[PDB]
């Protein structure tokens, strides 16, 4: 009493879309379309480290800070049309929960409903991209630091 | 009148007679092989076709050699061991050339070498021709 | 050869896996 | 898919770094060179373009080398001595290639050799690619 | 005379030239 043939057609189409989306982003060119993040042709920036220890002992551990994001976003040329950024939801959550010395936020300072819906027109969030935090297990207070060379976000 | 064919169809040495050179086929979407003789042969010389993955330590250096697998066509038998091979017969004269190719790409680098190194093997030359680019 | 079908559990989570939230970002 | 490009656009070696090989172009109506560097250079290496013609003893063997003349273009000036030459610049990286071709045919054979055979000349490879078959 | 056409590299950047962003401005 159910249309199993139509269900299978829909399932096959859904699988095709899901695989195509992973391709064009990470696929290699041997049997799948080559993705931009795998080709790695876009110029890259490298976040500055931090000496978390003492001046007498330079530790130079990796770190990520809000003004690094600000510099990255403001460094894009204005000639190249209208830019849009792509990133991961965990990264957005990490970015939106930073606080200054007085304990108040510094992104969406006075908003009680800050959410990706507000900035949807400049920032695109998809969970298929690499996640530097690895399920909120790195970068926080008391946790192991980030891993050098990790992907954070791309703009183009 | 004349054209700069080297801009659209670059070619690279693959086997100069004493050494094998990896060739990067990643930047081009099609390729082929060209075999030529420089002196009369005495025994059939079989060649092995390989492909290399990217090296672990440096992405711009090829890794270890891996041997290409076979792909049967519509109707036909697969190789005895399932791998690809090429054989240059005796009848080939010094004034002619032979061409071949592989149906599938696999790794980004490609290579070729004789099964054995001897007097007969050193008399052959191999070159790889690329088609239009994609970058 | 038989293929078994099994529900996740009679209750959605008899002991609900209430979990701590991600730790707050550094200063 | 990928094709048997060697059937239509064959390539032959011309300078493997130690020896030059005359290449017959009579059967094809276009051609062009292709330079590749296998290791970093130390100084500019200039190349000379020669051409041969059928020998008297055997109409299928090239004769002595003759230096190709120059044909000025409408927006340039002739060379100092009026003979063609090729210069590979110092800035060429190990991971790049160059391509250039002569404007005229002259004889049915051709070859390319360096001005001086030294340690820098061994760092280059030259290949010739045909295009179009008249037979 | 011959004019040589050459392409940047076989790879877009065999070793991608990643660069540190411009340093901090001031206090």
């Amino acid at each position: 009493n159910y249309d199993f043939l139509s269900f299978m057609i829909g399932a096959a189409q859904r699988s095709h879309r899901i695989n195509r989306n992973r391709a064009l982003m990470v696929g290699d060119g041997i049997n799948e379309p080559k993705g931009w993040l795998k080709e790695d042709c876009f110029p890259t920036f490298l976040t500055l480290p931090v000496n978390t220890g003492t001046p007498e002992n330079p530790v130079q551990t990796p770190a990520f800070l809000a003004q690094d994001w600000r510099r990255f976003v403001t460094s894009f040329p204005a000639e190249y049309g209208d830019a849009r950024s792509v990133m991961h939801q965990n990264v957005f959550g990490y970015l939106a929960a930073m606080v200054d010395a007085n304990g108040r936020f510094l992104f969406g300072d006075g908003d009680l409903t800050f959410s990706p819906d507000l900035v949807r027109e400049r920032i695109r969030i998809s969970n298929c991209l690499p996640d530097p935090t690895e399920g909120n297990t790195k970068g926080g207070t008391g946790q192991d630091a980030f891993a050098a060379g990790s992907f954070i976000a791309a703009q183009a | 009148m004349n054209f700069n064919v080297g801009v659209d169809f670059p070619s690279f040495i693959a086997w100069d007679g004493t050494t094998s050179f990896p060739v990067k086929i990643d930047g081009f979407n099609q390729f082929g092989f060209t075999f030529k003789v420089i002196e009369e042969l005495t025994a059939d010389v079989p060649f092995n076709i390989f492909y290399h993955e990217a090296s672990e330590a440096d992405p711009c250096v090829p890794g270890p050699a891996i041997r290409v697998p076979d792909v049967p066509f519509c109707d036909g038998v697969a190789t005895a061991d399932g791998l690809a091979t090429v054989v240059i017969p005796e009848a080939v004269a010094v004034d002619s050339f032979c061409a071949g190719s592989v149906p599938c790409f696999n790794g980004p680098w490609i290579s070729i070498a004789p099964v054995t190194v001897n007097a007969d093997s050193a008399k052959v030359q191999v070159t790889v021709t690329m088609k239009g680019a994609t970058r | 050869m038989v293929s078994l079908d099994c529900r996740n559990t009679c209750a959605p989570a008899p002991a609900s896996r209430l979990v701590q939230p991600p730790c707050f970002v550094c200063r």
